[PDB]
């Protein structure tokens, strides 16, 4: 899907891993969770979380803003990473879909 | 809704922008006044009697005047030792000279250069810049250790035959170059200096090793200061008059308030190790996208 | 912009230990050059009192009134004079915007709402947002105090600008 | 492959070796080169101008001489002792209020100022300036700036200043008749090649 | 016309059938029996059969030769599409925003983009930023230029094969393994210059710190933020440290020429990127051996190109010169009778 | 890999009939040894009065699990599972399974049909779904926090409410962590560690947002500092004027604070995390065994 | 690095050598990889250890 | 000639000058020092080479010869007597050297020609064009500063 | 894909191939994951650059994929990328004591202390330096000490940070001692401090009014050794804050245990987020070690 | 450092090697000059150069 797909890359890495990422933007009154499918050349989890923190610090400040504006309501999380697998840089097809897809149903790994 | 202080801070906005100057009227920096600061809700009182402004201006006068009273002390010391020896000065700096030469005119040019240098003294000069390493952190133990290593006894053959091996023949000198062919005075000058081994005089070169060549120019005059505060004032022909700079008629906390040498703390891009080769500066610049 | 709010809240939370008051500043091309503002490491301020020395020492008397006496060993006191001189400075926050801008249009491009009496649209090539503190000893405050702005570059060199407390609060204290 | 575009042949050495073949009307747009015609992979007359070079001419790195200044200042003064004559400047700063009475007081000396470097880049003709007889070729580094080595507080410091207009280029690199032909092209542009 | 005169370079890759000569048993090829290795899949079973080969030269000197013989097509377009500096330096922007926006509207580049991090550039090999165009009617392209003085004497700097750097930077003229004499020959200016006995030809192009020197030495590009994937045709003339590292005795220079001093341009992309240690093709470049570029037929006006095309065979060989107009002639008739010969 | 677990005792055939009902169950082993005795089998090597719970969960992190495969009359073929391949395990714990549930492993405190010898007993860990595992983990930890003040009665009603556990066909009695008005020692260290971490989290961020906002200071730091001000204002509202934090601290006391914060954070990883072991597949009827993939 | 003594002691074969240029030039310009060019009569080939 | 172990560093290579130095005592009154150990006395030697080669003679007898050179009222060449060049060592705790008085330097059976070694600081030529032969001289020049 | 071939540029001596053939079943980090590579992309020497930062090598080494060395035949070494869950063997080049049942991590090469400079492979301007295969508690201690050295060193003069860092760089693990060579302040280290600060403040907010006072309750109640050793720290804290007495805690007013469960759940979320910044992933879990600690086998990928 | 593969593959003389202490004790307490103890079965004997 062209709407949910995004990256921060020239997508010229060879092995493109994929990552499901959702967020929790509290600029709306209840929540406006931006669901996203994210490819990346980067494969390690932690440094990817750091790059995502560098990209999504607006949702973090919105998270702390929800915490100060409503103490009784508990803030649940900020976002959850889960890898799905990996492909090749030519396997994309502009709705963007993949011809081969190795699967890896990883874990719900949260982050703030 | 426990509404945040940030949103009412922004939506409260800023009252007015007021600029202001410094005391010397050199810089002009602007001050904002936000309404949602806690400055308003403390109910401060304010008053200024004129005697406090007078004492404040006197203290600021002392803080500006400490450097120039040090320079006046230097000039008084020059004239004091010049009266004290009786007018006969030696040659402390190596330069070949001629015998058949008019020398009274060099005395006249020396008096002229001395008055010119007193006219153009500044806080960016010889004695201040040579004083800044003396005010530093490890200066006390360094001078104590250099004094003890200087005042060590003649070594017995025990420490020469089994002890550790023993061990700065050049100095980092600071200079004020004045010159009266153009009435051009040069203030912050650094000079590498050591002894000529063929004689007993001094040789003054650049950090590159230029063998600094103003001493042959008949119109210039230089002031030399050493890190141990030895004093030199050299007219052309290599003759010079020497002294010590005396700061004992001055306070201590004024000298540390004015130009105490800076000590830095750790920021980004700096070694937590002490003293390695650091990388480049942080350099937040507008030529790039700021990333 | 973003440092002014934080320093406001910090001086609010730290008010009972030292009764410093926030002083939100902007500096521009009239103060320091752009080469100096691109490598500006950190700032430094000191609330020197009205009549005398500073804030970081004892109020009455110290061991720094003595002459230096022109010695090699303890040339200015020793290390304790260095400690007293390092203790009296406090580090303010720091934020530099090295691109040309207009202050009011910048703050309206952020969330704030500037309501100035008349359009003093100031223009500049680079804006560094600094925020000092100035002391009140009791809850009152004398106008004979002074500040010392110290701007440090990583080479070790610095510059110092000084101004009193009277000109800072000539109208704004009289507006309350 | 490499090729030039927009050069300037000298006028006092001008000639024509194709007279019978070509005949061009004598307007200035044919009297000053601004194009270049090459051949493609097919035998086809392509054309490059200054317009299409805008992806290179307008880059912000072209106007930043700071790495150029750093490379110019790390190799400092010329170590040749024969050329210790051009690196002399006294660029002071003094007040201007007392200058109107200090101007007869300036010539109370009878000692000249040394010659500036930008003056020394103008007494070479168009064709010897590339030769080694010029001293100032280590000063000319960039068509947008002036690089020099001369003295502040008795230390030779490098100084890079920008040539705000095109007049500050040297005549060996930018001669006067070239400026005259450039103005003639401008007058042809405004339909003014016969002036009133 | 502004107050200077830019001069362009370009790299143009042909398709060559080179013939190869070798004496009887120039080398000895040692082989052995094939060795199998079994790889198990779920459905297929792929065996990689291997066989190792040692080749030993049986000659003292160069016992085998080649020669470039016949071209049939030109892979690049031989066009004049100017090299986009805003994509090889995607970071350097103007300080004030509105003048930068106005320049981006003036040129074709849309917006600056952030360069990648260190770890991302570790994982991926390079940028490959620019897009393949839709219709590529003539082949790939490159044209990069240098700001030169308009008083450069064209008759000795644009009519013969000359080094466009300003000086003759041929390292082979230097006595080998001498590093001081090399910078004395290519950087200093209080002495003569080889192949043209002036000091230089362009003071904005020769010495250290020229805009050519700060823009096409690769170390000066690493000092700022540059892009690695794009190929610079100037870069073989200004990477100084590579030329100082190429200062050997000339047999070793020839060995590095046929072994290591061959270049990479990918043939599939629309621009000219560089291979990332690719084993596809190594492009032989004779210009790198001699540090000289070749003058191509350029013409100031339309009419001089017209009377060039009207003339017969060898009409491209001459160099006609009007008052303010000029034609440089090709030193080899590869525009005369290559594409007509096919 | 195979493990052979023998018995030095005499094995009654009635106990063989008991043991063949354990045809494929999870058992832990302290070290992967090919031939092993039965004294290292199970969790009877760690049972006592004083250690209790957290010691077993700590010692379960580094033990390797295995499955019984077949039964010889005096040795058992234990089979260490490998990742990706799937096996059939038995539902040992009291909770019944459902499809798709990630299975975690927990020491059986409540346990109460086991192999019986003269001094050695067999005990098998509970194979519980992960959400119930985290649920009873935080239930036991809060029940350990409340352990000092049960002299009052609404807190007795609170721990009585916390005593039971709601799940599908499940009313378990989680055992009391405090015994005879005293806590067992590892839970005492655990609750003490999270208490002091909660204390130093309050007492050090008030310094470190100041220490860190002298760099680039985004709005994250600003709202963090305002939240810290809210915490300080709601903390010392019933107190005298302010805590009044100082700026010039001794270095080594700060080192001893921060190192203690991290080193007591280090001993809480066994409680904050969960080893997922099996992701279950299609279950047998009546839910007494299931084919499961070993996600280890 | 290279046992040049074994070249001078072991019996060789006799080949008509045809270098391209002069052989001292090919030696002095380092076409080959490892060289042991000298003059006179080295007794290096005698002390066998 | 015999020599204590404190001096035979930088001497396991064959071929080096050997000068016997005088000593005003009675029992060790003559001592055989190498030229390199004399390098801690020459003002011609730069600081880098001096701090190198003084960091190999950190034994007992090397510093004793260093003191004995700088303790008399006389000069060096009134206490230095040249013996020539070594060709073999023996490497005991009291090493035995074989110096060469007159003639070439070679191994037994003449299979290896030893070479005279001199450090770079003491080397000095006064012509760019050496002849077919050039003699070698040992120059001590005193700085009476 | 599972096998990759690295070919050398230089000729290989007998000493070269003899040094290589002792490196069978050793770890090699490869960044690029290409099927064929040159030796400049081998190991770690392409990114070894001192006076830059140990956290830089720790960051980029975390992204590089691993392999094992086997079937060396000259001008090729045939590295084999291991896949998940299978059983492979590993020889430790670094002098780290290995114990069974232990989980391993990859760290950049911190020097042993004598600075042996055993490059163990010779090229003209290339070396084969290796990352240290290290047990999990040592790597956890390295990350912890690294973050402590990061947080402490802000706004400090060189004197106190020298007298602290000279104690903090020294580590001990099983009769050994190592140091951290390039501990400098970097950007990734800085953003990890900011996330740790946010997480610690979230732990500060998300503590109830009874978990905060539990150590106070036990300080009234019991006296063990660690009770005193924690009470001194909290007492020095509260004495540097206020010059009063640390108050006895009160009765729990509002008990409503779902708030406490959700409170501890949010505390657990933020504490796992804080804990992941020091914990690295397990890259090898051992099965059995040699008694010489020269090699072992491991059931994990690279 | 000798080629222990050459010791492995060459045919050996069978000797009743009977020293006093244990073998591991006489090895690890450094009785011999250059030791080389592989515990498994090293494949370094199978690579010939």
């Amino acid at each position: 899907p062209k709407d949910m797909y995004l990256t921060w890359e020239e997508t010229r890495g060879r092995l493109q891993y994929v990552y499901l990422i959702i967020v929790y933007d509290y600029d709306g009154p209840e929540t406006r969770p931006g669901i996203y499918v994210l490819t990346s050349s980067i494969a390690h989890w932690q440094t990817l979380v750091d790059v995502a923190r560098g990209k999504f610090a607006r949702e973090r400040c919105s998270f702390v803003n929800r915490r100060i504006t409503r103490p009784r309501q508990i803030p649940l999380c900020t976002g959850v990473i889960q890898k799905l697998g990996w492909c090749l840089a030519d396997d994309i097809h502009t709705v963007v879909r993949l011809d081969n897809f190795s699967v890896e149903l990883g874990d719900f790994r949260e982050f703030v | 809704d426990e509404v945040a202080r940030t949103d009412e801070w922004k939506g409260a906005g800023v009252s007015r922008l007021r600029e202001v100057w410094d005391v010397q009227h050199r810089v002009r920096l602007r001050v904002l006044w936000y309404v949602n600061s806690f400055w308003r809700s403390r109910e401060l009182s304010y008053d200024d009697h004129e005697v406090e402004l007078y004492r404040a201006l006197d203290a600021y006068r002392a803080r500006i005047a400490v450097e120039y009273v040090l320079i006046r002390a230097v000039r008084d010391e020059i004239y004091a030792v010049l009266r004290r020896d009786g007018g006969a000065l030696p040659q402390r700096f190596a330069c070949h000279v001629s015998r058949n030469m008019s020398w009274r005119v060099v005395w006249e040019l020396c008096r002229h250069a001395l008055a010119l240098w007193m006219d153009w003294a500044d806080v960016r000069s010889c004695i201040i810049k040579a004083l800044t390493p003396r005010l530093s952190r490890g200066a006390a133990a360094a001078a104590q250790r250099a004094r003890r290593q200087r005042e060590r006894s003649a070594p017995k053959p025990q420490e020469l035959l089994f002890g550790p091996r023993n061990e700065p023949a050049e100095q980092t000198w600071y200079a004020d170059v004045v010159r009266c062919v153009r009435a051009q005075v040069d203030l912050g000058v650094e000079v590498r200096a050591a002894r000529c081994p063929r004689t007993g005089l001094w040789i003054v070169r650049d950090r590159r090793g230029r063998l600094r060549r103003w001493l042959s120019q008949p119109e210039v005059c230089v002031l030399y200061v050493t890190p141990d505060l030895d004093f030199y004032w050299v007219l052309p022909g290599g003759f010079a008059v020497s002294s010590r700079v005396t700061l004992h008629g001055l306070a201590q906390r004024a000298l540390r308030d004015r130009f105490q040498n800076f000590e830095a703390v750790l920021a980004r891009g700096m070694h937590v190790e002490a003293g390695r080769q650091e990388p480049e500066t942080p350099r937040v610049s507008g030529r790039r996208l700021p990333f | 912009m973003e440092t002014h709010l934080y320093s406001d809240l910090a001086f609010e939370a730290r008010f009972a230990d030292d009764e410093q008051l926030p002083l939100h500043l902007v500096l521009d091309q009239e103060v320091l050059s752009n080469e100096e503002a691109e490598t500006l490491r950190y700032v430094y301020y000191r609330n020197v009192d009205s009549a005398g020395r500073s804030t970081g020492r004892a109020p009455g008397g110290d061991e720094d009134d003595a002459p230096a006496s022109d010695d090699a060993e303890d040339a200015v006191g020793g290390d304790r004079a260095f400690d007293r001189e390092r203790r009296t400075w406090q580090r303010a926050c720091f934020r530099v915007l090295p691109r040309p801008l207009e202050l009011l249009d910048y703050l309206r491009q952020s969330g704030l709402t500037v309501t100035l009496e008349k359009e003093q649209r100031v223009r500049m090539f680079y804006a560094v947002f600094t925020t000092l503190g100035l002391r009140c000893p009791d809850n009152r405050l004398s106008g004979a105090q002074t500040l010392h702005l110290r701007l440090v570059w990583p080479d070790g060199s610095y510059r110092d600008w000084e101004f009193l407390a009277r000109d800072l609060l000539r109208e704004e204290m009289e507006a309350n | 492959f490499f090729f030039p575009v927009g050069l300037y042949l000298p006028e006092d050495r001008g000639y024509t070796t194709v007279e019978s073949k070509v005949k061009l009307n004598d307007t200035v747009r044919n009297a000053l080169p601004t194009t270049a015609y090459l051949l493609n992979r097919d035998r086809a007359v392509q054309k490059i101008d200054f317009v299409d070079a805008l992806k290179t001419l307008c880059h912000p790195v072209l106007h930043e001489p700071a790495p150029c200044l750093q490379t110019f200042t790390e190799r400092g003064p010329p170590s040749e002792p024969a050329m210790q004559r051009l690196l002399e400047c006294r660029f002071q700063q003094e007040p201007m209020g007392g200058a109107a009475r200090r101007i007869p007081h300036f010539y109370r000396v009878r000692r000249e100022v040394p010659r500036t470097v930008n003056e020394m880049k103008q007494d070479f003709v168009v064709t010897d300036f590339y030769k080694v007889g010029n001293i100032t070729l280590y000063t000319e580094l960039h068509p947008f700036f002036d690089f020099t080595h001369c003295q502040e507080n008795s230390e030779t410091v490098a100084l890079c200043t920008p040539r705000i207009v095109i007049g500050n280029l040297p005549d060996g690199l930018a001669p006067g008749p070239f400026h005259e032909l450039r103005t003639w092209e401008i007058m042809e542009h405004m339909r003014l090649r016969p002036p009133p | 016309h502004p107050g200077f005169a830019l001069t362009a370079v370009r790299t143009d890759t042909f398709e060559v059938d080179m013939l190869l000569y070798s004496g009887k048993s120039c080398t000895s090829v040692i082989i052995n029996n094939p060795i199998v290795t079994k790889e198990e899949r779920d459905i297929s079973t792929t065996y990689h059969v291997t066989q190792n080969i040692n080749t030993v030269d049986m000659g003292l000197g160069y016992t085998s030769n080649t020669c470039v013989a016949y071209v049939n097509r030109v892979r690049t377009d031989m066009g004049v599409r100017v090299q986009d500096l805003f994509r090889v330096f995607p970071m350097n922007v103007y300080r004030h925003d509105e003048v930068d926006r106005w320049i981006r509207h003036a040129a074709g580049v849309e917006r600056p983009q952030l360069l990648d991090t260190e770890t991302i550039s570790m994982l991926t090999f390079g940028s490959m930023s620019e897009r393949n165009a839709a219709a590529t009617v003539h082949g790939q392209k490159a044209a990069c230029e240098l700001i030169l003085t308009p008083v450069t004497m064209d008759v000795n700097y644009f009519k013969i094969p000359n080094n466009p750097r300003g000086r003759a930077s041929c390292m082979l003229a230097v006595d080998p393994y001498d590093t001081e004499a090399a910078t004395k020959a290519i950087y200093d200016h209080r002495e003569a210059d080889a192949q043209t006995f002036a000091a230089t030809h362009n003071p904005w192009a020769s010495q250290a710190g020229c805009l050519s020197d700060v823009l096409y030495n690769t170390r000066h590009r690493e000092r700022l933020g540059y892009n690695s994937k794009f190929y610079s045709p100037c870069a073989q003339y200004f990477n100084t440290e590579e030329i100082i590292a190429a200062n050997k005795t000339l047999f070793k220079t020839i060995d590095e020429y046929l072994l290591r001093a061959k270049d990479c341009i990918r043939g599939d992309t629309d621009t000219q990127y560089v291979c990332v240690e690719g084993t596809e093709q190594l492009i032989e470049n004779p210009c790198r051996l001699t540090q000289e570029a070749l003058p191509i037929l350029s013409t100031t006006t339309l009419a001089l190109m017209e009377t060039k095309l009207k003339g017969g065979a060898g009409a491209f060989a001459t160099s006609e010169t009007h008052f303010g107009n000029y034609v440089v002639g090709e030193i080899i008739p590869l525009q005369q009778s290559m594409l007509f010969n096919s | 890999a195979n493990i052979f677990c023998t018995f030095d005792h005499k094995l009654s055939i009635a106990d063989v009939g008991k043991l063949t009902k354990l045809v494929a169950a999870v058992v832990p082993i302290p070290q992967r040894l090919h031939l092993i005795k039965h004294y290292q089998l199970g969790l009877h090597q760690f049972v006592d009065h004083t250690r209790g719970y957290v010691r077993l969960r700590g010692l379960l992190r580094n033990m390797t699990l295995t499955l019984m495969r077949r039964v010889e009359g005096n040795q058992i073929l234990l089979h260490v599972p490998t990742h990706g391949l799937l096996y059939t395990v038995l539902n040992t714990g009291p909770v019944t399974w459902e499809k798709g549930d990630a299975l975690c492993v927990l020491p059986p405190l409540f346990h109460g049909n086991l192999l019986t010898l003269g001094q050695w007993e067999l005990v098998l860990p509970w194979i519980v779904p992960m959400p119930l595992a985290l649920e009873i983990n935080q239930r036991l930890l809060i029940m350990g926090l409340f352990s000092l003040d049960r002299s009052y009665e609404e807190v007795k009603a609170a721990v009585q409410q916390l005593q039971t556990i709601t799940f599908r066909d499940a009313t378990f009695t989680i055992p009391d962590p405090v015994i005879d008005q005293h806590l067992l020692i590892d839970m005492k260290t655990a609750c003490l560690s999270m208490s002091m971490v909660a204390n130093l989290a309050s007492e050090l961020t008030m310094t470190y947002v100041r220490k860190l906002a002298l760099e680039d200071s985004s709005m994250l730091l600003v709202k963090c500092q305002e939240l810290l001000m809210r915490l300080d204002r709601e903390r010392s509202v019933g107190e005298p004027r302010t805590p009044a934090r100082p700026q010039h601290v001794s270095p080594d006391d700060e080192i001893a604070r921060l190192s203690a914060l991290f080193v007591m954070l280090r001993q809480l990883d066994d409680l904050i995390r969960e080893q997922v072991v099996f992701t279950v597949c299609d279950v047998s009827p009546d839910n007494k065994s299931a084919t499961c993939i070993f996600k280890g | 690095m290279e046992n040049w003594s074994a070249l001078e002691l072991l019996p060789k074969v006799g080949i008509p050598t045809d270098f391209l240029t002069h052989v001292k030039t090919s030696a002095g310009e380092e076409m080959f990889e490892a060289l042991r060019i000298y003059y006179g009569d080295d007794p290096e080939r005698y002390n066998i250890h | 000639f015999f020599v204590p172990e404190g001096l035979v560093e930088f001497e396991a290579q064959p071929g080096a000058l050997l000068i016997r130095m005088e000593t005003g005592c009675d029992s060790p009154r003559h001592l055989y020092i190498s030229l390199y150990l004399l390098g801690i006395r020459a003002s011609n030697v730069s600081a880098s080479t001096r701090c190198l080669l003084e960091s190999v003679y950190t034994a007992s007898a090397a510093r004793a010869a260093l003191q004995w050179l700088d303790l008399g009222p006389h000069l060096l060449h009134r206490r230095l007597e040249t013996l020539g060049c070594v060709k073999t060592v023996s490497l005991g705790i009291t090493s035995l050297l074989t110096c060469v008085m007159r003639g070439y330097l070679y191994n037994t059976l003449k299979t290896e020609v030893f070479a005279l070694m001199i450090p770079k600081d003491m080397y000095l030529t006064w012509e760019e064009t050496r002849g077919r032969l050039q003699y070698v001289y040992l120059i001590i020049v005193y700085d009476y500063d």
